[PDB]
C-alpha cells in the first residue's frame, strides 16, 4: 500500500526551526517528483516546495522563499523541509504529497482536496 | 475521539497485513516455474477496421463475437461486422467527449458515455429501423469512464465522481450507488455470473462490491498509481489491473493479496486496457508506447508484442469464444489480431 | 454475392458516404479550443458579444467566427477538483485558452503551477497556450492603491526592471507596466524553461470590457497553425 | 462531525474487510493454473488454429 | 568512340533505372499506406506518374538519340514521340507549379487551407498539368508546323542532326519557353521566396523571443528545391529559345547534354519532394 506519514511539528516561538521529515512506503520514492502543501486555519491547500526526481530542480512559493529548504533523501526514502526563521504566519498542517505519474515534470492534482496520494498531516503552530 | 478512531483503523490494517502474510505460503512464480512455456505468441493484425475520422476512444464486443462497437471523438459510435468489414450502424452523439461504450449481451441495445455526465443508451433493433436515444441515465457528478451491462434492463456504470451506481434503464434510476473509492473509478469488469464486479481508480486501491448488497467486499492495494484498467480472470476468482506505473498485477479475489507483477525495467509507459484470453493464460495489455504486449500469466514472461499502432492504444478486447483481439487506438483504426 | 451479403455491402456504402458527408460538413474551418481558469479569473467573459452559453450535462460550448473561420471554446465546469484524467481528452484542440486573474496575488502562485503543469503535460506538450491575463484594470487599481505589495508574494520583484521591448499605454505607469510585464514574465519563463519548440505561449493582457480578445484568438490560431504547417514542411 | 463519521464508516468497512475467511496463496495458484491447464485445449490463441477454422483467416 | 558510348549507355541507363525506381515507390506508397490521401500526396502522386512515364515512354529513345545516330524508328514515331516528350516535360514543369501554390496556401492561408484546397481544385489542377500540356504540344507537333517559313531550314537542321532534336521557329520557342519554363518558373519563385520570407521572420521571431527572455532549415529546403528546377531545367530552356536565333549555331553536343539535365529534374524531383520529408520517410519504413 502507498502510505505517507510526516514527523516534526509542534509549538515553537517565531523565528525558530523546525525538521518535518515524511516517511513513503509502498512505491519507488526515486521515480516520483515530492511537493509540500500546508491549509492555514479557514484556508484552502497551499503548495510550498517542489522537488524532482534528482533533486536538482527545487522550487518554493515566494512567501517561503530563501527560508524554507527541501531535501529529498533517496536511500532512507524520506523526505525533509527545513522550516528556518518561520514566523506565525506559518500555522498550518502540512502534508507531503507525491505526485501521480511516475517519470512527470507535471503535478496536476497535489492540492485537490481529496488526493489520493497525500498523507495525514502534522500540525504546526506558531506563537 | 478521531485520534482513537485512526488509531483502530491502523489496528485494523496492520490486522489485515498479518492476515494475507500468513495466507502466502509461497509464490505462483516457484509454484508455476516447471510448467511448459507457452513459446512466442506471434498475431497478425487479419482485419483492420477503418472509417472512423478521430481518435478511437473505446470498444467492446458482442457475445455473438462477431459485431462490435466502437467509440471516437468524432461524435460517431459504429457498429461493426468484423467478419466482413461492414459498417452495421453509425449512432451519431450529441457530445463528442465520449470515454466508453458497451454492448448488450442480448445484442439489442448499446450504450455510451463520456464527459457528458450522462449514459446513453441506444436501441439496436427498434420497429423504425433506426437508432434511437433509449434512456439518458442522469444522476452523476463525474465523467463516466466505463459502463457495462448486466442485463438488457441494468447496467453498471463508473464515474470520476469516486462511485459506481447500478441505473434501471426502464425507469432511469440509480438502483444501488457503491461508494468507497478516493479517486476517479476508471474501469470495471464483470464476473462471469454477473453477481460480483470490480473498480479501479485513481487512488491505486481495486474494490471487489456485491451486485445484490451494494457495499464493497473486499479492497486490493498494491498499485503504485492510477489504475486504468481491470479484467476478471475467466474463473472469476482473480483479476488483472493495468495502472500508470508501467506495470499490471494480478490480484486473488480468495486470498485476498497480489500474486504477480507483469512489470519490466524497459517499460516506462502506463497501461490503459487489459484483457485475458479465452484461458486466461494470456494476459493481453494496451500501453502508451503505442504497442501491446502479451503477458503469460502464469510465469509473469513477455509472449509477444502486437505492433502495428500508429499512435496510443487506448482499448482492446478479446471475443467471448477468443477467437480474435480487437485494438483500438488514436490513429482512428482499429486492428482485429488472430 | 448473396442477396444477404449485396443488401450489407449496400447499407455499409450508404453508411460511409453519410460519413464523408459529415466529417466534410461542419469539420472544415472548424478549430477547438479548450478554456481553462480559476473561479476568479473571467473566462466565461472572455468572449462577450458572441459568448454562446450552451449548458445541459455540465460542458457548456462557445461558437464564434471572425473571418468565415469558425471557433467552438469548450468550458468544463462540472467535474471534481482533480483533472488528470479528463484533459487527456483534449489533445486534438489546436490551443488552450488560459485565463488568469493578475489582480489577485494569493492565487497567483497556484496560477503558475497550474500553468505549469499543463505545460509539461505529456499530452499537452504539443497544444500550444493563449494566455489572457484577465483584469488587468484590477491589477493597474491595485498597483496604484500600495496597499497590498506584490513583493510579499513574489521577492523576485524587487530586482526586476520592465522590459524594452514594453509597450505601455500613455496612461499607465511604470509601477503599473512594470507589475503587469512581470507576471507576463512570469509565465513567459515557466513557457520557455520547457518549451518543446512545438508548443508556445501567446500573452494578452485583457480587462473584462475588452472586445479583441476573439481577434486574438484568430491571430493566436493563425501563427500556431502557421508554424504547425511551416514545422510539417520543413520550413521552421 | 463529518470527519469522524467517514472515519468511523472506514473502521467498518475495515471490520467487515476483516472478519471475512482468505484461502491460501499456494492453493489459488494451485486453481488457476489448473483452470490454465484445463481449458489450454480451448483456447485458440494459444495453440493456433487451421488457417480454414479462424473466421478472420 | 566505342568504348565511351558504352559509358554513356551505362549511365544513361543508371538514370533511367533511378528516375524508375523513384516514381514507382512513391507512387506505390501514396496507393497502398491510406493515410498518405491527402489532398497534396495526391498532387505528388501525379507528379510521380508523370515523370515514371517519361522515364520509359521517353527517355530511352532520348538516349538513342543523344549518342548521335541515324533515327531507326520511323518519322511518325520521332514525332510522336517528340510530342509526348514535350508533353511529359511540361507536365511535370506543371506539376511543380502547382505543388509550390499548394506550399503557399497551406503557409500563408494556413485556418483556411482544407475549405480553399480541397481534393475538387486538386482533381482541377491535375487535369489542367495533363491536358494543356498535351493539347499544346500535340497541336504544336501534328497540326499546327512550329517551323514556320524555315521547312527550308527545318530540313537542314533535321538532316545534319542525325536523328532528330526538338526544333522551334522564333515565335514557335518564345511561345514553349513562355508556356513550358518560365509562367511555371517565375510561379515557383515568386511563392517560394514569400515562403522564404515568412519562414525566416518566424524562425527571426522565435529565436529573439528566446533570447529575449532572461538552424536555416527553411533555407536549406528552398535552396535544394529552387536550386534542383533551375539548374535542371534552365538551361535547358534558355539554349533552347536562343537558337532560333543566332542562326542556330548552338553545338549539337550541348544540346544533348542539355536535354538530358532535364530529364534529371524528373529523376530528381521524387526525391526532393518525397523523402526529403520526414513522414514519407515514417511511411516507408
Ligand atoms: N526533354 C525536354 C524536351 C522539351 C523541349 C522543348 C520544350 C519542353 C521540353
Amino acid at each position: 500500500q502507498v502510505q505517507l506519514q510526516e514527523s516534526g511539528g509542534g509549538l515553537v516561538q517565531p523565528g525558530g526551526s523546525l525538521r518535518l521529515s515524511c516517511a513513503a512506503s509502498g512505491f519507488t520514492f526515486s521515480n516520483y517528483k515530492m511537493n509540500w502543501v500546508r491549509q492555514a486555519p479557514g484556508k484552502g491547500l497551499e503548495w510550498v516546495s517542489d522537488i524532482s526526481q534528482s533533486g536538482a530542480s527545487i522550487s518554493y512559493t515566494g512567501s517561503v522563499k530563501g527560508r524554507f529548504t527541501i531535501s529529498r533523501d533517496n536511500a532512507k526514502n524520506t523526505l525533509y523541509l527545513q522550516m528556518n526563521s518561520l514566523k506565525p504566519e506559518d500555522t498550518a498542517v502540512y502534508y507531503c504529497a507525491r505526485c501521480p505519474a511516475p517519470f512527470t515534470r507535471d503535478c496536476f492534482d497535489v492540492t485537490s482536496t481529496t488526493y489520493a496520494y497525500r498523507g495525514q498531516g502534522t500540525q504546526v503552530t506558531v506563537s | 475521539e478521531l485520534d482513537q478512531l485512526r488509531q483502530e483503523a491502523e489496528q485494523l490494517k496492520n490486522q489485515i497485513r498479518d492476515a494475507r502474510k500468513a495466507c502466502a505460503d509461497a509464490t505462483l512464480s516457484q509454484i508455476t516455474n516447471n510448467i511448459d512455456p507457452v513459446g512466442r505468441i506471434q498475431m497478425r493484425t487479419r482485419r483492420t477496421l477503418r472509417g472512423h475520422l478521430a481518435k478511437i476512444y473505446a470498444m467492446h464486443w458482442g457475445t455473438d463475437s462477431r459485431l462490435l462497437v466502437s467509440a471516437s471523438q468524432d461524435g460517431k459510435l459504429i457498429i461493426w461486422d468484423s467478419y466482413t468489414t461492414n459498417k452495421v450502424h453509425a449512432i451519431p452523439l450529441r457530445s463528442s467527449w465520449v470515454m466508453t461504450c458497451a454492448y448488450a449481451p442480448s445484442g439489442n441495445y448499446v450504450a455510451c458515455g463520456g464527459l457528458d455526465n450522462i449514459c446513453s443508451i441506444y436501441n439496436l433493433k427498434t420497429r423504425e429501423g433506426n437508432v434511437r436515444v433509449s434512456r439518458e441515465l442522469a444522476g452523476h457528478t463525474g465523467y463516466l469512464s466505463c459502463c457495462r451491462f448486466l442485463d438488457d434492463n441494468q447496467i453498471v456504470t463508473s464515474s470520476g465522481d469516486t462511485t459506481c451506481a447500478l441505473w434501471d434503464i426502464e425507469t432511469g434510476q440509480q438502483t444501488t450507488t457503491f461508494t468507497g473509492h478516493t479517486g476517479d473509478v476508471m474501469s470495471l469488469s464483470l464476473a462471469p455470473d454477473t453477481r460480483l464486479f470490480v473498480s479501479g481508480a485513481c487512488d491505486a486501491s481495486a474494490k471487489l462490491w456485491d451486485v445484490r448488497e451494494g457495499m464493497c467486499r473486499q479492497t486490493f492495494t498494491g498499485h503504485e498509481s492510477d489504475i486504468n484498467a481491470i479484467c476478471f480472470f475467466p474463473n472469476g476468482n482473480a483479476f488483472a489491473t493495468g495502472s500508470d506505473d508501467a506495470t499490471c498485477r494480478l490480484f486473488d479475489l480468495r486470498a485476498d493479496q497480489e500474486l504477480m507483477t507483469y512489470s519490466h525495467d524497459n517499460i516506462i509507459c502506463g497501461i490503459t486496457s487489459v484483457s485475458f484470453s479465452k484461458s486466461g493464460r494470456l494476459l493481453l495489455a494496451g500501453y502508451d508506447d503505442f504497442n501491446c504486449n502479451v503477458w503469460d500469466a502464469l510465469k509473469a514472461d513477455r509472449a509477444g508484442v502486437l505492433a502495428g499502432h500508429d499512435n496510443r492504444v487506448s482499448c482492446l478486447g478479446v471475443t467471448d469464444d477468443g477467437m480474435a483481439v480487437a485494438t483500438g487506438s488514436w490513429d482512428s483504426f482499429l486492428k482485429i489480431w488472430n | 454475392v448473396s442477396a444477404e451479403d449485396k443488401a450489407a455491402a449496400e447499407r455499409s456504402k450508404m453508411i460511409d458516404k453519410n460519413l464523408r458527408e459529415d466529417g466534410e460538413k461542419a469539420a472544415a474551418a472548424t478549430h477547438r479550443l479548450l478554456l481553462l481558469g480559476a473561479d476568479n479569473s473571467g473566462k466565461s467573459t472572455i468572449v462577450k458579444q458572441m459568448r454562446i452559453y450552451h449548458v445541459n450535462s455540465g460542458i457548456f460550448e462557445t461558437k464564434f467566427q471572425v473571418d468565415k473561420v469558425n471557433f467552438h471554446m469548450f468550458d468544463v465546469g462540472a467535474q471534481r477538483d482533480e483533472r488528470r484524467k479528463w484533459i487527456q481528452c483534449f489533445n486534438d484542440v489546436t490551443a488552450i485558452i488560459f485565463v488568469v486573474d493578475s489582480s489577485d496575488y494569493n492565487r497567483l502562485q497556484e496560477a503558475l503551477n497550474d500553468f505549469k503543469s499543463i505545460w509539461n503535460n505529456r499530452w499537452l506538450r504539443t497544444i500550444s497556450v493563449i494566455l489572457f491575463l484577465n483584469k488587468q484594470d484590477l491589477l493597474a487599481e491595485k498597483v496604484l492603491a500600495g496597499k497590498s505589495k506584490i513583493e510579499d508574494y513574489f521577492p523576485e520583484f524587487a530586482r526586476y526592471t520592465t522590459p524594452e521591448d514594453a509597450t505601455p499605454e500613455p496612461g499607465e505607469d511604470p509601477r503599473v507596466t512594470r507589475a503587469k510585464y512581470f507576471i507576463r514574465d512570469e509565465f513567459l519563463r515557466i513557457s520557455t524553461a520547457s518549451g518543446d519548440g512545438r508548443h508556445y505561449c501567446y500573452p494578452h493582457f485583457t480587462c473584462s470590457v475588452d472586445t479583441e480578445n476573439a481577434r486574438r484568438i484568430f491571430n493566436d490560431c493563425r501563427d500556431i497553425i502557421q508554424r504547425m504547417h511551416l514545422r510539417q514542411y520543413e520550413l521552421l | 462531525t463529518a470527519s469522524i463519521a467517514q472515519a468511523r464508516k472506514l473502521v467498518e468497512q475495515l471490520k467487515m474487510e476483516a472478519n471475512i475467511d482468505r484461502i491460501k496463496v499456494s492453493k489459488a495458484a494451485a486453481d488457476l493454473m489448473a483452470y490454465c491447464e484445463a481449458h489450454a485445449k480451448e483456447d485458440p490463441l494459444l495453440t493456433p488454429v487451421p488457417a480454414s477454422e479462424n473466421p478472420f483467416r | 568512340s566505342n568504348d565511351v558510348r558504352a559509358s554513356l549507355y551505362s549511365l544513361m541507363v543508371l538514370i533511367i533505372l533511378t528516375t524508375l525506381v523513384g516514381n514507382l515507390i512513391v507512387i506505390v506508397s501514396i496507393s497502398h499506406f491510406k493515410q498518405l490521401h491527402t489532398p497534396t500526396n495526391w498532387l505528388i502522386h501525379s507528379m510521380a506518374t508523370v515523370d515514371f512515364l517519361l522515364g520509359c515512354l521517353v527517355m530511352p529513345y532520348s538516349m538513342v538519340r543523344s549518342a548521335e545516330h541515324c533515327w531507326y524508328f520511323g518519322e511518325v514515331f520521332c514525332k510522336i514521340h517528340t510530342s509526348t516528350d514535350i508533353m511529359l516535360s511540361s507536365a511535370s514543369i506543371f506539376h511543380l507549379s502547382f505543388i509550390s501554390i499548394d506550399r503557399y496556401y497551406a503557409v500563408c492561408d494556413p485556418l483556411r487551407y482544407k475549405a480553399k484546397m480541397n481534393i475538387l481544385v486538386i482533381c482541377v489542377m491535375i487535369f489542367i498539368s495533363w491536358s494543356v500540356p498535351a493539347v499544346f504540344a500535340f497541336g504544336m507537333i501534328f497540326l499546327e508546323l512550329n517551323f514556320k517559313g524555315a521547312e527550308e531550314i527545318y530540313y537542314k537542321h533535321v538532316h545534319c542532326r542525325g536523328g532528330c532534336s526538338v526544333f522551334f521557329s522564333k515565335i514557335s520557342g518564345v511561345l514553349t519557353f513562355m508556356t513550358s519554363f518560365y509562367i511555371p518558373g517565375s510561379i515557383m519563385l515568386c511563392v517560394y521566396y514569400r515562403i522564404y520570407l515568412i519562414a525566416k521572420e518566424q524562425a527571426r521571431l522565435i529565436s529573439d523571443a528566446n533570447q529575449k527572455l532572461q538552424e536555416r532549415k527553411a533555407v536549406k529546403t528552398l535552396g535544394i528545391v529552387m536550386g534542383v528546377f533551375l539548374i535542371c531545367w534552365c538551361p535547358f530552356f534558355i539554349c533552347t529559345v536562343m537558337d532560333p536565333f543566332l542562326h542556330y549555331i548552338i553545338p549539337p553536343t550541348l544540346n544533348d547534354v542539355l536535354i538530358w539535365f532535364g530529364y534529371l529534374n524528373s529523376t530528381f524531383n521524387p526525391m526532393v519532394y518525397a523523402f526529403f520529408y520526414p513522414w514519407f520517410r515514417k511511411a516507408l519504413k
